[PDB]
């Protein structure tokens, strides 16, 4: 019914372990990039 | 005469020196960092950009200064 099975699963396992690998990387990514909004300090210094 | 005169007008410097406390300059960190002062109500916008350079005796300030002279600097009264 299904022959790919194994096939599926195997990948799925290198899927897994890819984004285990990836998703942590990109966010770190991400993060160093948006880090300069992320720690932008605002004033305000209207005059008289 | 100038020699003659340094030591007639400042010696009165003697006496004791540096006997308490010596001030020598510390290390200044320069930061990749941003400044914007938004104000919407000047006619024109100051932009001003820079990376750390090396400092006073380093050799290598005369090849800045040769990259920045081909740069160069233009205003709107320049005829060229
Ligand atoms: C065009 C756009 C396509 C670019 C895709 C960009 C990649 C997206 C990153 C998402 C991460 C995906 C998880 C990684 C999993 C993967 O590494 O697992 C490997 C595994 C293979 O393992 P084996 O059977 O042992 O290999 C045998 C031969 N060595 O492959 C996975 O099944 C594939 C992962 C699917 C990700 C889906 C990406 C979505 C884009 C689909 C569009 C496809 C366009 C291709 C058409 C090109 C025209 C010629």
């Amino acid at each position: 019914a299904e022959p790919e099975h194994d096939h599926r699963k195997r990948m799925g396992l290198k899927m897994l372990l890819m984004m285990g690998l990836l998703l942590p990387l990109v966010y770190a990514m991400k993060r160093h990039k948006w880090s300069v909004l992320k720690s932008r300090k605002l004033a305000y210094r209207p005059p008289k | 005469q100038l020699l003659d005169l340094a030591q007639k007008h400042f010696s009165g410097l003697s006496g004791t020196y540096d006997e308490d406390a010596v001030p020598t300059l510390s290390p200044c960190r320069f930061t990749g960092s941003q400044i914007c002062h938004r104000e919407d109500g000047l006619p024109l916008a100051h932009v001003a950009i820079a990376v750390e350079g090396p400092g006073w005796a380093h050799p290598d300030n005369v090849a800045l200064q040769v990259a920045n002279a081909i740069i160069g600097h233009y205003d709107c009264t320049y005829g060229g």
